[PDB]
């Protein structure tokens, strides 16, 4: 406002408010591997 | 302002009723553990 002295303020504005949806996808990979490797390959295959 | 308020869900998901009668209620029922249930019931009686 900036408002007087003797002024008799009113209403002001107020923000409108905008709403965002974030859909929230999903991100997914399915690698084969072979029984015989997993077992037979020291390095650990699974946490690699 | 319509954004900001989000109405509560619900308490359960709840359904429609239907019907619990199911003739198990007079009827005879048995435990059987077999591949299938064999009655045995004589079609006629003896002669005197």
């Amino acid at each position: 406002g900036w408002a007087s002295e003797t002024a008799a303020l009113s209403e002001t504005a107020t923000p409108q408010i905008d709403r965002i949806t974030i859909p929230l996808h999903e991100l997914a990979a399915m690698p084969k591997a072979s029984q015989r490797l997993l077992d037979d390959s020291a390095f650990d295959i699974e946490t690699w | 302002g319509g954004y900001l308020v989000d109405p509560q869900t619900s308490e359960t998901i709840r359904g429609v009723l239907r019907s619990t009668a199911s003739l198990r209620q007079i009827a005879s029922v048995v435990n059987v553990e077999a591949t299938s249930f064999d009655v045995l019931v004589d079609k006629t009686d003896m002669g005197s």
